[PDB]
RNA sequence: CGAAUGCCGGCAUGAGUAACGAUAAAGAGGGUGAGAAUCCCUCUCGCCGUAAGCCCAAGGGUUCCUACGCAAUGGUCGUCAGCGUAGGGUUAGGCGGGACCUAAGGUGAAGCCGAAAGGCGUAGCCGAAGGGCAGCCGGUUAAUAUUCCGGCCCUUCCCGCAGGUGCGAUGGGGGGACGCUCUAGGCUAGGGGGACCGGAGCCAUGGACGAGCCCGGCCAGAAGCGCAGGGUGGGAGGUAGGCAAAUCCGCCUCCCAACAAGCUCUGCGUGGUGGGGAAGCCCGUACGGGUGACAACCCCCCGAAGCCAGGGAGCCAAGAAAAGCCUCUAAGCACAACCUGCGGGAACCCGUACCGCAAACCGACACAGGUGGGCGGGUGCAAGAGCACUCAGGCGCGCGGGAGAACCCUCGCCAAGGAACUCUGCAAGUUGGCCCCGUAACUUCGGGAGAAGGGGUGCUCCCUGGGGUGAUGAGCCCCGGGGAGCCGCAGUGAACAGGCUCUGGCGACUGUUUACCAAAAACACAGCUCUCUGCGAACUCGUAAGAGGAGGUAUAGGGAGCGACGC
RNA sequence: GUGGUUCGUGGAGCCAUGGGGGAAUCUGGGCGGACCACCGCCUAAGGCUAAGUACUCCGGGUGACCGAUAGCGCACCAGUA
């Protein structure tokens, strides 16, 4: 279940800008707790994590022909480990 | 007295304020034996029952002893007279030599660093209480139960009183500030003295606002309206009545006695009124 | 001019909303209404 | 089916007609492009600027940013867009809500009532734009920022250690804690000068190298010091009360002290120090970046409606609650516990884009209407949030180009007359600020007073008196007094800006009303009178319980008519 | 005082019952349309009890039923816009 509380990495221009200091942000599920995160993402991949950052992320509306509908909304936490600390994963 | 102004606006060549001579000693009232919001409102639930009532001034309510039986026996001087917005008569602030603190509605006459204190072997002046029993007859007196236990309840407004004028068996007999001649039973406890700002019923209200200051909305009469409203309506440009004289809901209104027949508090009042 | 509709939504939820047409017999009534008739929204749609 | 102002649909007529939504306004040169008066840029021009600028709350719900786009939506056009497709974008212990408090009201253990449904209702609970509660200044993105980053500064929990103490409440007491108007002393925000520091540059068209012109001369900052204020007496004995449990509070008594001090708490100055830092020129379609300096960062003056705040005075209509907080002790427990240090940890949920006096909200519309709070600079006019012009910012109104008819609207002027107009001086004009003279009947002696009626009003130079800040001197502000003289048709030279009087009717007066044809002699109104009500009051609602009356009590309540006042 | 039944005060019984009064245990008590006497019928003031009957959201089978202005409001992503 701790995998089951990290979706996946987000990707994206902004994202990946936070690498450079120890700032990995995912999708994470809509429910999900700061501090479940923490815990989630020092088991997932294996870090310290000191700071956790999170905002909800209504999902589009969108429209195919006459069928009017929305995309699911999200959660996306930013989680910041500790001093010199690189998740493996999601560098390159 | 009463406070006059100059002309100096129309309205004001004729409103009159209260001489707050008596009260004064004291303003802010005692946050302890006071504290209690007084819950304002012109009507039950949802509905109005009493015609034009509302707007008006903020209130905090004095709450005050209106039964003295409670402390028999432990004197108490009179700290201070105050104002109380939610009566005629003005209140006197007293500390029991016991500690506690009341507020009785304040007699006439009774002044600041005096001593008051209730029960059967009170000293008959101004302030005591007693039960009417106790007292002697052809005294005045005010804030009388009218049955022994359940409180003061004739008497009160400013410059009012009673006078005991006789006894008979476990019963006295009053003369209540109508005029009318009752009996009441001996153990009703009741305080020496007027009730005091009898000087109250001589202001003059001097504008259609300050009459909205004590809450009292406009009273529309009844010519006024149309017929749907009320008896007296319709006609066309000004009527005088119609015969007979009604209210909004129909009974006459000249005249007519309303007191329940069969009462069984009759047999007690010997007298009726002044006229 | 000032118009009829003034939008508020904790008045349109306190009002119309799905606990407030439980409290009496009446909006239970409309709700089961609405249901039978297959209403897709058996209470005015709103947020917050 | 031919008819029912029939019903559903389609397409005609009017018609290339009225319209294209405020008369704030346009012009040109480049660019892009299949094509653009309509998109981009540059330069001119006009409008708003108590704004038509900026910010917050509601409401709205991706309208935000960006790349491709133009069928349709845009009152024209379209390469553009609040539009199509797609991808991005909203980061919090301290900001706002929630793991706090109570308000009306709502709900509702007990309990009451009602054919049923259901109506009440004590305690409790819910309930906010009220009380409580620890973050300010900068920098970064295409798009977030007291949220990310930087500096500085805080708050609760938990554990340990050391040191103190009777520690311990959902109970007690204090405290929270409250009005209107007018106000003092200090400050701060904000603004104005500076011959003074810093700064690219500029002397044009006759003159000026000039104290010349132009720009900037700030912000945050713990402890500690300063300056202003707010809150508070200290003792010691008794002790019937705070439904006594208290060392607390409350009362009594006397040893001190008494526009204070002291202790405390805020505000503001300063503070190690961190940051910011114009014009102009260069780079750039765009956004910006260098800049331009190692930038200066100082001095006067004006000054709040804001802060010190729970300040002061006066007044009557006499102005929430509860928790946090301090304190008291009950059970308990005193090898717990609380309290102060210091270390090491812990600190969740929601909101956060964007519009927001509007083309994104409420009005079927990109509607000249409606929408709560804060900021809202400068100069002048007596003042001001008024008026005219302008900073910053934002816009010229999402069809144009011409023509110079009748007529219509909005505006300007007019010979002689001057209300002859007309239901009516309806409309329009006249008068209009300020100062000084000076003002009638009547009157309830306040009024009628802006009654009327006049006179003055610009600018230059000379002299002279008061005050505020400095320092008592200069400056800088602020009100004046007297002289001479100058020029226009005209001196509140523009904008804002009463025409006056006499006499009747009706209401006293301010006020209220037929939201969309009536604002009035109508309603209301202080005041007067009649009448009911003895308090489980009368009356009102309700079947009832119950509730209003009123936690009121004859100088009260209810109902009715009249409607200041005078006779 | 009323309701029920065909019964609307009627000669108004019968069955229920809000009010008042108020028994007896088969030598009892109700009924047969005022009431009385005969002749009869039946056992009140406790409860239960299949089947036959009603209906059609649902599944199926049929139609001198419709055939997209008809047929359900919807043959279609309709209780939607
Ligand atoms: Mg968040
Ligand atoms: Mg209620
Ligand atoms: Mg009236
Ligand atoms: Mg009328
Ligand atoms: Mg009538
Ligand atoms: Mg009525
Ligand atoms: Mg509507
Ligand atoms: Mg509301
Ligand atoms: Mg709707
Ligand atoms: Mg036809
Ligand atoms: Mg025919
Ligand atoms: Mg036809
Ligand atoms: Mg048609
Ligand atoms: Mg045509
Ligand atoms: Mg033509
Ligand atoms: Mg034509
Ligand atoms: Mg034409
Ligand atoms: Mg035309
Ligand atoms: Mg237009
Ligand atoms: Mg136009
Ligand atoms: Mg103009
Ligand atoms: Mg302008
Ligand atoms: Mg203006
Ligand atoms: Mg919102
Ligand atoms: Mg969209
Ligand atoms: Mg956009
Ligand atoms: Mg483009
Ligand atoms: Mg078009
Ligand atoms: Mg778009
Ligand atoms: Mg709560
Ligand atoms: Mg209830
Ligand atoms: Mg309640
Ligand atoms: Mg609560
Ligand atoms: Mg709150
Ligand atoms: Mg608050
Ligand atoms: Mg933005
Ligand atoms: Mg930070
Ligand atoms: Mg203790
Ligand atoms: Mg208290
Ligand atoms: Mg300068
Ligand atoms: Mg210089
Ligand atoms: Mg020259
Ligand atoms: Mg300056
Ligand atoms: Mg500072
Ligand atoms: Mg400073
Ligand atoms: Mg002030
Ligand atoms: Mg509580
Ligand atoms: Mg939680
Ligand atoms: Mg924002
Ligand atoms: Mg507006
Ligand atoms: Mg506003
Ligand atoms: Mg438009
Ligand atoms: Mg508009
Ligand atoms: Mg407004
Ligand atoms: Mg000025
Ligand atoms: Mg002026
Ligand atoms: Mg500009
Ligand atoms: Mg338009
Ligand atoms: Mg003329
Ligand atoms: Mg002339
Ligand atoms: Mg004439
Ligand atoms: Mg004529
Ligand atoms: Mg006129
Ligand atoms: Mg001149
Ligand atoms: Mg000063
Ligand atoms: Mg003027
Ligand atoms: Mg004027
Ligand atoms: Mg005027
Ligand atoms: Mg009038
Ligand atoms: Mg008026
Ligand atoms: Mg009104
Ligand atoms: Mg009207
Ligand atoms: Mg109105
Ligand atoms: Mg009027
Ligand atoms: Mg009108
Ligand atoms: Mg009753
Ligand atoms: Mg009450
Ligand atoms: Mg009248
Ligand atoms: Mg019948
Ligand atoms: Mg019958
Ligand atoms: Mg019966
Ligand atoms: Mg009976
Ligand atoms: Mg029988
Ligand atoms: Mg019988
Ligand atoms: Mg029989
Ligand atoms: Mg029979
Ligand atoms: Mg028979
Ligand atoms: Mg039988
Ligand atoms: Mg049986
Ligand atoms: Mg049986
Ligand atoms: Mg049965
Ligand atoms: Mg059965
Ligand atoms: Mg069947
Ligand atoms: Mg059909
Ligand atoms: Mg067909
Ligand atoms: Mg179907
Ligand atoms: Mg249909």
């Amino acid at each position: 279940t701790a995998y089951d509380v990290i979706l996946a990495p987000v990707l994206s221009e902004k994202a990946y800008a936070g690498f450079a200091e120890g700032k990995y942000t995912f999708w994470v599920h809509p429910k999900a707790t700061k501090t479940e995160i923490k815990n989630a993402v020092e088991t997932a991949f294996k870090v310290k994590v000191v700071k956790v950052n999170t905002l909800h992320v209504r999902g589009k509306k969108k429209r195919l022909g006459r069928y009017l509908g929305k995309r699911p909304d999200r959660k996306k936490a930013i989680v910041q480990v500790a001093p010199g600390q690189k998740i493996e994963a999601l560098e390159g | 007295a009463v406070k006059k102004f100059k002309p100096y606006t129309p309205s004001r060549r004729f409103m009159t304020v209260a001489d707050f001579s008596e009260i004064t000693k004291t303003e802010p009232e005692k946050s302890l034996v006071k504290p209690l919001k007084k819950t304002g409102g012109r009507n039950n639930q949802g509905r109005i029952t009493v015609r034009f009532r509302g707007g008006g001034h903020k209130r905090l309510y004095r709450i005050i002893d209106f039964k003295r039986w409670d402390k028999v026996g432990i004197p108490a001087k009179v700290a201070a007279i105050e104002y109380d917005p939610n009566r005629s008569a003005r209140i006197a602030l007293l500390h029991y030599v016991d500690g506690e603190k009341r507020y009785i509605i304040a007699p006439d006459g009774l002044q600041v660093g005096q001593q008051v204190v209730a029960g059967p072997d009170a000293p008959i002046q101004v302030g005591n209480a007693l039960p009417l029993r106790f007292i002697p007859v052809g005294t005045v007196v005010h804030a009388v139960e009218l049955e022994p236990k359940k409180g003061a309840k004739l008497a009160r407004a400013a410059g009012t009183s009673a006078q005991i004028q006789g006894r008979e068996g476990d019963y006295v007999i009053l003369r209540l500030p109508s005029g009318e001649l009752r009996k009441v039973h001996g153990e009703c406890y009741a305080t020496v003295g007027a009730v005091g700002n009898a000087d109250h019923k001589n202001i003059v209200l001097g504008k259609a606002g300050r009459s909205r200051w004590l809450g009292r909305r406009p009273h529309v009469r009844g010519a006024a309206m149309n017929p749907v409203d009320h008896p007296h309506g319709g006609g066309e440009g000004r009527a005088p009545r119609g015969r007979p004289p009604a209210s909004p809901w129909g009974w006459q209104t000249k005249g007519l006695k309303t007191r329940k027949r069969r009462k069984p508090s009759s047999r007690f009042i010997i007298a009726r009124r002044k006229k | 001019m000032k118009r009829t509709w003034q939008p508020n939504r904790r008045k349109r939820a306190k009002t119309h909303g799905f606990r407030a047409r439980m409290r009496t017999p009446g909006g239970r009534k409309v709700l089961k209404r609405r249901r039978q008739k297959g209403r897709w929204r058996l209470t005015p749609a709103v947020r917050k």
